């Protein structure tokens, strides 16, 4: 069907964000995560990809993004800080099994950060 | 020919044997059941990035 998404809002600068993907099922434990983020008038670019255990992030998300995932209720919580301007986009969320399947295209919810 | 002679004795004289060829070939290899999800590695709603 989709992917449930939430955690979008516009705040200003220096503030906390945790953006929320939850993907219905009953193998969650075997689930991979794929992120991406869409600015407004410019291109949409990966994120950060939780696979596994494992995490990693991109060049201007590092650091910044701490991904985390909730295996008791199949969600997945990325503590947002250092708001920054450009990184105002739109963020797709990804959920699918080790093979790569089960492929649902998640809304993408609304993330603005406010210039100073 | 096989006689090395152009005159034979009386008598019953050994030859080449006689020899049923098979008529065609038959192959049977039991029931399929199971096969490989094509329709997930082919048929996937959307595609991998590179």
């Amino acid at each position: 069907v989709q992917l449930q998404e939430s955690g979008g809002g516009l705040v200003q600068a220096g503030g906390s964000l945790r953006l929320s993907c939850v993907a219905s099922g009953r193998t969650f434990s075997s689930l991979n995560i794929v992120w991406f983020r869409q600015a407004p008038g410019k291109e949409r670019k990966f994120v950060a990809a939780i696979n596994d255990r494992n995490t990693a992030y991109a060049e201007s998300v590092k650091g910044r993004f701490t991904i985390s995932r909730d295996n008791a209720k199949n969600t997945v919580h990325l503590q947002m800080n250092s708001l920054k301007p450009e990184d105002t986009a739109v963020y797709y969320c990804h959920s699918a099994d080790v093979n790569g399947g089960m492929d649902y295209w998640g809304k993408g919810t609304q993330v603005t950060v406010s210039s100073h | 020919c096989t006689l090395k002679s152009f005159t034979v004795e009386k008598g019953i004289y050994q030859t080449s044997n006689f020899r049923v060829q098979p008529t065609e070939s038959i192959v049977r290899f039991p029931n399929i059941t199971n096969l490989c999800p094509f329709g997930e590695v082919f048929n996937a709603t959307r595609f991998a990035s590179v």
